[PDB]
């Protein structure tokens, strides 16, 4: 019942202990390891099974490289199995990697949890298979790709229980009434946010206690903030009160085996879109296997027009013996299996990384009951892809193999598409999971091998160990070194053509690095490829790809969450064109005073974290290097009475040992838990009512109860543990050979001796109730006469606690999460351990390798249509999925907003004034009359005004005759820097009529 | 006319409307029913993304349709 948090901490956040706990017990067999065998291996391996098992007797060829990362020309003629095995391996030391030598014999199958079919069984095989495991308990899976086609299959018996649909957290939300007829009110403008058929839990209802007991009761959803459970007069009569929480019931389901499927499939559409296809596919897959038969194990010949109509001629039979998949009077689409045949041989990245994570995840689902599985077909296309055949023919001499690793590539898209893919520029900023697994499709397509293209991949990051979870290019002797170096150098180990073109730096982007990614580095690039973690981050990139006008591709991941976005020159919006809900925030009273949510409680935890052991630290440190700090501080804090309190305590108190440590964070105890308790109790006690006469303290009140110190409560113990160690820190004081685990008996023998000082009100102290309302020199003199001189002080520095949210033996959370629990237990609200704990306060985003490598494939596949420069937009996929569902779907991008000036037509977005050198205002302003019909009314850099047709003859004459530069040196008083090579002016302008139109910016190039 | 609107998340949302209507008029309805600003939706259907100025019968809704509420996501 053990997992490594260290290694799983984010994958744990999607899955969760018990799903984990299940793989942990699963062996998963997978059978073919060509590319997708591998990427499908390499996931579930990642994600942590009891074991692995491949088999694959077939020797290793040159063209097997197209999409196995893990085979070099070297293993060419040893068997695929046995190569691959130790690389798999080594990407998780708690999963075994086994070679099954011979599957003569079926029933070897039975030591099998879960079994997976690649494109390398047959069709009679995996039927074979798939009744030996549909009869015996075994969950099967297939999967297929074939050039910029695909599909997956899935199979889990006739008894198979979903645990958890979604993966979601559990609705939750507070109650003001529920009526005999069971109709349930929310509290105020709360949004129960449940659909029909839910279910519900409920606790704290007082009058219908047995509706506490946890009892579950079917949601009928009357509006956003009322919802119905059937009748509760049985149960009693509401008074008040009352949280209701939302339980997933399990959910049984069955499938049919892959036989009955043949005939009668269930569908889930890959996109919409595209929905006539799955059943035209169908047939088509079917139909490659029959021609298989037909040829001694052969597929069709690429791009050969004789088997395309035998492919044709196949399915046709097969629509006839199979009537129900095409349904009455639908035609075999015959272009769409002409394509299918042409590309059979085709083994494409985007699309194996596509079906590799998808079919990761559904093993995963498989093992553990966690989310909802596939039902049972999924076929997919990204006919897209293609280049336009003027550009690039496609034929039987431009497809034919080469002998290379990228043959299978060539077999679609032709030779001279995939020399301009290897003569590409790219930059990729981030080396971390969507890097990783970018820069391993990128070694496939061998983009930027070729003598003039090369890769820039960027990260200022280092490697930590819960990468290693989902960063597959990373061992646990790269732990501590630089992401991107580790990375660039592990792919030119996969495809050695890459050798010497990958460009790895430590750098950040942003404002403060444009000396390095200046205005040569960006304009050598095709493309820009983003691989990030945050938004702002984003939107700096999206800006240079606007600036410099070069495209854009975009991805993101949120546990089984992902989307991809492409931002083309002169033809889409941008990234930032469009906005994405941003995170809510808590009421400052709430955190304050009346906290109702763990939430809550972590937050305030935190600020007194940040408080106690950061920012008091670092008060002190500069009061007593700055000399002027006081003076400064008066002017220029919001809380000046704050900082020179923190300051004077940090000074006073001064422990010379652990012993007092223990004391202070003894006293911290009984301030925050007791004391301020009792206060908020004095302002408001449990009875007191408002100003309509009803009680204070309900709904999102609750009533607090102060806490009496008791050190076999874990939370009280830890907080002082921890309060204690982290004084220590910042004082500079030894822990107790801290190396020793904390002992409650030395702790209590301090704490018993200890006088606690008795609690006092203060009828001064208003509390401030709702954020609207207001509320809280010669207390100040007094402060500042209190503080001590610093030449008192030689040499006295604090040690600042930096927050590092993944060192376990630090203290950091076990003091928030003690802390917070502590305050939870003051408000009746359930405490919570150090894993939510650290999710919270950490801002830890849920992460799983499947989904990291599916949304990449799709990047990759939209990759193909820059290459091509479409200008076509209904060409391009805007990308949505969800794994847990399963759910894709896609969109054509929009179309970036266009204007008009006079006759003239412009991009609101990406088109731009290019002025050349260093111009005077006087020639600026004549050259947008005389050339562009703009007469200029405002002109800016920045904040600051250069320009107004309102400034009068002396004004004019000042700056008229003036360059650009010494022009903004006039106003701003503040020089250019010698760096900079460009400037971006805004402008207001009127039209010929005398009208205020809007207008593109400038740039001014010096 | 009936049509749907699943999210992300899986939840289904259901809308009473008519082919005429705005989808501006759409995203208000989803407002009201999940608290979501219009500014910050972005449905799908059939491979397009659904514009402001336009109708569901510009995008061919039929009834019993089902439209996707989708995001961007942070992580990487
Ligand atoms: N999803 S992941 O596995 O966690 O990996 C994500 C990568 C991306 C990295 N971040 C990174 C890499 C290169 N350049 C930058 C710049 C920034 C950044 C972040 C916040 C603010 C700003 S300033 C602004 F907005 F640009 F003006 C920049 N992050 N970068 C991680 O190191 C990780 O490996
Ligand atoms: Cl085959
Ligand atoms: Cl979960």
């Amino acid at each position: 019942g053990e997992i490594d948090e260290s290694l799983y901490s984010r994958q744990l956040y999607v899955l969760g202990k018990e799903a984990m706990l299940k793989m942990q017990t699963s062996n998963v067999l997978i059978l073919g390891l060509k590319g997708l065998g591998v990427e499908i291996a390499k996931n579930v391996v990642l994600a942590g099974v009891k074991s692995m098992t491949v088999f694959d007797p077939e020797p290793v060829q040159l063209a097997d490289l197209s999409t196995q990362f893990f085979l070099t020309e070297k293993d060419i003629g040893q068997k695929r199995g046995d190569v691959t095995r130790a690389k798999l391996a080594e990407l998780n030391a708690y999963v075994p990697v086994n070679v099954l030598d011979s599957l003569d014999d079926v029933t070897q199958l039975s030591q099998f949890q879960v079994v997976v079919a690649t494109d390398t069984v047959s069709l009679e095989d995996k039927v074979k298979i798939n009744e030996f495991c549909h009869s015996s308990g075994i969950r099967f899976i297939s999967s297929e790709t074939r050039g910029l086609f695909g599909n997956t299959f899935v199979d889990l018996g006739d008894e198979f229980t979903v645990l958890d649909p979604t993966g979601e957290e559990p609705r939750t939300g507070m109650v003001s009434d529920i009526e005999p007829d069971g109709t349930v009110t929310m509290l105020d403008d709360n949004r129960h946010g449940l659909e029909d058929g839910n279910f519900v839990r409920f606790s704290e209802v007082e009058g219908l206690d047995k509706l506490n007991d946890g009892t579950l009761f079917k949601v009928e959803v009357l509006g956003p903030f009322a919802f119905r459970i059937g009748s509760v007069k049985e149960y009693g009569e509401y008074k008040k009160g009352g949280i209701f929480t939302e339980v997933k019931v399990p959910r049984k389901i069955s499938f049919k085996s892959l036989k009955q499927q043949l005939s009668n499939p269930e569908f889930v559409f890959s996109d919409f879109a595209k929905f006539d296809r799955a059943a035209q596919l169908h047939l088509g897959f079917q139909a490659l296997h029959q021609f298989a038969v037909r040829h001694n194990g052969e597929l069709p010949r690429t791009m050969n027009d004789e088997d395309a109509n035998e492919l044709i001629k196949l399915v046709t039979d097969l629509s006839v013996q199979q009537p129900e998949v095409l349904g009455e009077g639908v035609d075999v689409n015959e272009d769409l299996i002409k394509e299918l045949s042409y590309q059979a041989r085709g083994d494409i990245p985007g699309v194996v990384a596509f079906f590799g994570g998808l079919v990761a995840q559904e093993v995963l689902k498989a093992c553990s009951g966690k989310f909802t599985p596939l039902k049972q077909f999924m076929y997919f296309d990204s006919l897209e892809s293609l280049p336009d055949p003027k550009n690039f023919p496609r034929n039987e001499k431009t497809t034919q193999p080469v002998n290379s690793r990228y043959d299978n590539q060539i077999a679609v898209f032709g030779l001279d598409f995939q020399k301009k893919i290897a003569n590409s520029k790219v930059f990729l900023v981030g080396s971390g999971a969507i890097g990783c697994e970018m820069l391993k499709n990128w070694a496939l397509l061998g983009l930027g091998s070729g003598s003039d293209g090369y890769i820039v991949v960027t990260d200022n990051d280092s490697i930590e160990k819960s990468n290693l979870n989902r960063q597959f290019l990373f061992r646990p002797k790269d732990v501590g070194k630089n992401k991107s170096e580790v990375a660039a150098e592990a792919v030119c180990a996969m495809n050695p053509d890459l050798k010497g073109k990958i460009n790895a730096k430590i750098d950040k982007v942003g404002p403060e690095t444009e000396e390095i990614f200046n205005d040569s580095f960006w304009e050598s690039l095709d493309f820009v490829t983003n691989a990030l973690d945050n938004v702002d981050a984003r939107t700096y990139v999206d800006r240079r790809c606007v600036f410099y006008r070069k495209p854009l591709l975009e991805s993101g991941t949120l546990g089984t969450k992902g989307n991809t976005q492409v931002i083309i020159p002169r033809l889409t919006e941008s990234y930032s064109s469009s906005r994405d809900p941003p995170e809510k925030s808590i009421p400052l009273c709430t955190l304050r005073s009346f906290p109702n949510k763990i939430d809550h409680t972590i937050a305030w935890a935190k600020s007194l974290f940040q408080g106690y052991f950061t920012d008091s630290a670092e008060n002190v440190n500069m009061y007593l290097t700055q000399p002027n700090f006081v003076e400064q501080t008066l002017k220029q804090s919001g809380d000046v009475k704050g900082v020179l309190e923190s300051i004077s305590d940090s000074l006073s108190s001064k422990p010379h040992n652990f012993e007092d440590c223990i004391k202070w964070a003894r006293l911290e105890f009984e301030k925050k838990f007791n004391h301020d308790i009792k206060q908020l109790l004095f302002n408001f006690p449990k009875d007191a009512k408002t100003s309509n006469g009803e009680p204070f303290w309900s709904g999102a009140k609750r009533a607090p109860t102060p806490l009496e110190f008791d050190i076999y409560n874990n939370d009280h113990f830890h907080f002082v543990v921890a309060g204690a160690s982290l004084r220590a820190y910042n004082y500079g004081i030894k822990s107790d050979d801290s190396n020793s685990k904390p002992n409650v008996d030395e702790y209590k023998s301090v704490i018993d001796h200890m006088i606690i000082p008795e609690f006092t009100p203060n009828a001064n102290l208003k509390i401030q109730v709702n954020d609207d309302d207001p509320d809280p020199s010669d207390e100040i003199d007094q402060l500042v006469s209190s503080l001590p001189d610093p030449s008192t002080l030689a040499g006295f520095k604090l040690e600042p606690v930096d927050f590092e949210k993944d060192d376990d033996t630090n203290h950091h959370i076990e003091f928030i999460t003690a802390c917070s629990n502590c305050r939870a237990q003051n408000y009746f609200i359930e405490t919570a351990d150090r894993q939510k704990t650290k999710f919270i306060a950490g801002r830890i985003i849920p992460a799983i390798a499947t989904t990291t490598s599916l949304v990449t494939g799709l990047v990759n596949l939209e990759l193909y249509k820059l290459i091509d420069n479409k200008t076509d937009i209904e060409q391009y996929k805007n990308g949505f999925v969800n794994l847990a569902l399963p759910f894709f779907g896609f969109s054509e991008p929009i179309a970036s907003p266009k204007g008009e000036y006079n006759n003239k037509k412009y991009d609101k977005i990406w088109d731009r004034f290019d002025i050349k050198g260093d111009i005077k205002l006087s020639d600026l302003i004549e050259h947008f009359e005389k050339d562009e019909g703009l007469e200029i009314t405002m002109l800016s850099y920045g904040v600051s005004l250069l320009y107004a047709s309102f400034f009068p003859p002396k004004k004019l004459k000042e700056r008229l005759n003036l360059p650009i530069t010494q022009l903004v040196k006039l106003v701003t008083k503040k020089d250019i820097p010698a760096h900079v090579s460009t400037m971006i002016l805004e402008i207001c302008a009127d039209d010929k009529e005398g009208e205020d139109v809007e207008v593109p910016f400038i740039t001014i190039h010096l | 006319m009936q049509i749907f609107v699943k999210t992300l998340t899986g939840k289904t949302i259901t809308l009473e409307v008519e082919s005429s209507d705005t989808i501006d008029n759409v995203k208000s309805k989803i407002q009201d029913k999940e608290g979501i600003p219009p500014d910050q939706q972005r449905l799908i259907f059939a491979g397009k993304q659904l514009e402001d100025g336009r109708t569901l019968s510009d995008y061919n809704i039929q009834k019993e349709s089902t439209l996707h509420l989708v995001l961007r996501l942070r992580g990487g």
